[PDB]
């Protein structure tokens, strides 16, 4: 399988300037001009939610605030400005290979 | 519009087997994948199979094999999943998962409450 | 809202086709009138082997959900095609042979496959032979063959469509190989008229002796299948000005054109398959490991009409209007448009055929 | 000097019985002209994985023909596919020892094809089939234009250029002293 890995694993950020998110990958994800590379958040005591598809593409019907960029094995995902709307943990998931494996999680505050 | 929904809460004295269900009222039943996943206390996301309703085809993770089975019923869209031989490490919450057919990634949109089964 | 399919496309490397375009596609057609969308992965080869053949299928296989194939190359074999029926009998793909080695067509395909093919057969070929003969009052003629495969099966329908019409057939003789024993039957032909059938290393042999002994000039008309006639630009030195052949057009019939007609045939046949039985079939996990029993797509594309034009197949994998031509060797000893195959009438240009000399 | 002939078998002491026919093959003939060399593996379950084996393990040998015979669980009837297609790829023939299946017997779907059995003893034919391949190779090199065979699968895109002239050489050929009486080929390699 792809084995991912999430630094770091704890975060506190003051309110307002940004926040970073970095998740790499143990083997390339790329597949014929396409990287699969998914974020998602997940309040407590909630189902999860996505947010960015494919590493690049945002989802409809989310706040433009969130962005991700990246590619090969090494990935990335800021948001800004920062609100109260990241206080949940956030994954990341590969679908190269079967079966899929997420993240590890990352808090913040 | 697409909606999914599971049983309630679980609790038996060690040993014996669970089973839950998963409903669909929004779409056509036996065109789209259904997955199922494991959520432990907080540190992690695991995969265990798929079902088509459809065909009736399923896989299965390595790691889940022998110990859980997905089966569907086409007349009272719902699946089923039938764990097996409880043990102390099988305490975790579990989600129903559909995609949209129009992409070209396999990722997850429509997530069930969850229902949590102790030991 | 319906799903939508993912078809992979491989093309030779030789074809002066980019991979924006491919990806772009859809654009020309604007979706067309296609019932289903379709999400387009594009791979580039250049020559393949039967092991990256099998490598690169089994890694689109793993990366995502595959619904479809079309398949077209530059290399010239028999083999590819017999490696692509292998590969669907084996994944439960659709196939579609659409230009190069896969585009030649072979019988007697393995039932549990789904591999079709963009190609005219030896019968349809020997129908159109008949038919330009009848056309030009050529009412008697003469079968020359060998021991080449399919010769038994090319005469048998010979004679089957001699024996039927309100023309009145005049057939001689039928003459197969095996100077001594081949001399008698090259001493017993007269016939204007004759029909070769063999391969091109024999053919060039038999032709020669032909001319040597006195069967070439004004009133000798020679007509052979598309298998004497293969690569144009490689006529041997001894073929006379003035023979007759048939061959798939590929003059007018573009890569972008047929990449386009495949992919409309392909979203045809899933979408009747999705509107009989509410689920479309996709390929297995991988490769590696150790039978859809239910349905294929092996029975919804009897008959699918795309764009106005009949696309459908046979039972059999051939489809049911081929574009065929006509062509001739001209004294400028190359290849020349002479007529055309269309509907169930061919339409010549000259309605009286010109006079041809050969070897000066 | 060195000839390479693979076999697929089924079993481990049919290996043996293979190895101890061509070092047999190399003292009847004589030495110091030509040798031979025993190539062997066993089955795969997976046809995919089968044809990978051989592209991968018989033809980076170069050798110059390949032996296969039928597995002792007949799960499958058409096992001879996969190296049928891979090795008529290359033109390199093939021997089938057991099969009979009349649509082995179309040349335009298979190129390379010869079988020692009509379609309508395993270690028999072993002994039968070693000793056509070594007698036609013993003729075929006294003449003079013939070419390594192709190495490997992945850098070689063209046919054996004296492939064809082998399948001659092999179909124009009388064993004598047989097992079972002089093995002779009609024109589609079938007896
Ligand atoms: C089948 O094959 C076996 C093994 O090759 C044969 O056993 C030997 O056959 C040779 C040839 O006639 C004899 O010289 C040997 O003496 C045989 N072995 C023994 C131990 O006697 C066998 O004869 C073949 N025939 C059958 C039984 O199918
Ligand atoms: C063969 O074709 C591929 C295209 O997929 C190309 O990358 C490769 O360089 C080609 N090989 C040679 C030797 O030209
Ligand atoms: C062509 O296929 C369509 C598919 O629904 C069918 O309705 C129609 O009858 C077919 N045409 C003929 C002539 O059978
Ligand atoms: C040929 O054209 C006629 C005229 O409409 C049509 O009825 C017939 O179906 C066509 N057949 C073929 C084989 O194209
Ligand atoms: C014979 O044995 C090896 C392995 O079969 C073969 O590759 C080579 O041609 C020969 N090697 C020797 C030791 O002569």
């Amino acid at each position: 399988d792809i084995v991912l890995t999430q630094s770091p694993a704890s975060l506190a950020v003051s309110l307002g300037q940004r926040a970073t998110i970095s998740c790499r990958a143990s083997e390339s994800v790329e597949y014929y001009g396409t990287t699969l590379m998914q974020w998602y958040q997940q309040k407590p005591g909630q189902p999860p939610k996505l947010l960015i598809y494919a590493a690049s593409n945002v989802d409809s019907g989310v706040p433009a605030r969130f962005s991700g960029s990246g590619s090969g094995t090494d990935f990335s995902l800021n948001i800004h400005p920062v609100e109260e709307d990241d206080i949940a943990m956030y994954f990341c998931q590969q679908s190269r290979k079967v079966p899929s494996t997420f993240g590890g999680g990352t808090k913040l505050e | 519009q697409v909606q999914l929904q599971q049983s309630g809460a679980e609790l038996m004295k060690p040993g014996a087997s669970v089973k839950i269900s998963c409903k669909a009222t929004g779409y056509t039943f036996r065109s789209y994948w259904i997955e199922w996943l494991k959520q432990r206390p907080g540190h992690g996301l695991e995969w265990i199979g798929e079902i088509l309703p459809g065909s009736g085809r399923t896989n299965y993770n390595e790691k889940f094999k022998g110990k859980a089975t997905i089966t569907a019923d086409t007349s009272s869209n719902t699946a089923y999943m039938q764990l097996s031989s409880l043990t102390s490490e099988d305490s975790a919450v579990y989600y129903c998962t559909r995609s949209r057919g129009t992409m070209i990634t396999r990722e997850f949109t429509y997530w069930g409450q969850g229902a949590l089964v102790t030991v | 809202g319906p799903p939508a399919l993912n078809i992979a496309v491989l093309l030779g490397h030789s074809h002066d086709v980019t991979e924006r375009e491919l990806r772009n596609l859809w654009g020309p057609e604007q979706a067309t009138g296609l019932p289903l969308d379709v999400n387009v992965v594009a791979l580039l080869m250049n020559r393949t082997d039967p092991k990256s053949l099998i490598t690169h299928v089994c890694d689109l296989m793993s990366g995502a959900r595959i619904h479809g194939l079309v398949f077209g190359d530059d290399t010239d074999q028999e083999a590819v095609a017999q490696m692509l029926d292998f590969i669907s009998s084996q994944t439960f793909i659709p196939i579609l042979g659409i230009h190069g080695g896969a585009s030649m067509i072979m019988a007697d395909k393995d039932p549990t496959s789904t591999f079709f093919q963009f190609g005219a057969s030896i019968q349809q070929q020997a129908t159109v032979m008949l038919k330009i003969m009848q056309d030009y009052d050529w009412h008697v003629f003469s079968l020359v063959t060998t021991i080449f495969p399919g010769y038994r099966d090319f005469i048998s329908f010979i004679k089957t469509t001699v024996d039927n019409s309100f023309v009145g057939w005049d057939m001689q003789n039928v003459i197969t190989l095996d100077d001594a024993k081949t001399q008698v039957q090259l001493k017993k032909i007269h016939s204007s008229v004759i029909l070769l059938y063999c391969s091109k290393d024999e053919a060039v042999l038999i032709l020669s002796e032909a001319r040597s002994l006195g069967l070439t000039g004004y009133d000798f008309f020679w007509i052979v299948p598309s298998l004497v006639s293969g690569n144009t630009e490689l006529i041997p030195k001894e073929f006379p000005s003035g023979l007759i052949s048939v061959s798939y057009d590929d003059w007018d019939y573009s890569l972008e054109a047929r990449v386009r007609d495949g992919l409309g045939i392909l979203t045809t046949a899933a979408s009747s398959m999705l509107e009989k039985f509410s689920y479309i079939p996709e390929a297995k996990a991988s490769c590696y490991g150790q039978e859809t029993p239910l349905h294929t797509l092996h029975q919804f594309m009897v008959n699918v009409t795309w764009d106005g034009k009949d696309l459908s197949f046979t039972e059999e994998g051939y489809q049911v209007h081929p574009r065929l031509v006509v062509i001739v060797l001209n004294k400028d000893r190359e290849w020349e448009k002479v007529g055309k195959w269309e509907n169930q009438t061919l339409s010549l240009r000259h309605a009286v055929w010109p006079r041809y000399k050969s070897f000066s | 000097k060195i000839v390479n002939i693979g076999a697929v078998l089924s079993t481990r002491k049919h290996e043996q019985m293979f190895r101890e026919a061509v070092n047999q093959a190399n003292k009847r003939h004589g030495s110091w002209k030509i040798q031979l060399n025993a190539t062997s593996v066993t089955h795969k379950p997976n046809a995919i994985q089968m044809a990978l084996s051989v592209c991968e393990d018989l033809i980076s040998s170069q050798v110059y023909a390949i032996l296969v015979s039928h597995p002792p669980t007949p799960n499958d009837h058409f096992t001879p596919t996969p190296v049928s297609y891979t090795a008529g790829f290359y033109r390199i023939p093939v021997l089938g020892l057991t099969t009979r299946m009349s649509i082995y017997s179309d040349k335009s779907i298979h190129l390379s094809f010869l079988r020692t059995v009509p379609p309508y003893n395993e270690s028999a034919h072993i002994s039968d089939a070693v000793g056509v391949v070594a007698q036609a190779v013993h003729e075929l090199l006294e003449k003079e234009n013939i070419t390594d065979p192709p190495r490997g699968c992945v850098g070689n895109t063209n046919i054996w250029k004296t492939g064809p002239l082998f399948k001659r050489v092999l179909m124009s050929s009388k064993y004598a002293d047989g097992v079972t009486g002089r093995v002779e080929f009609n024109e589609d390699g079938d007896r």
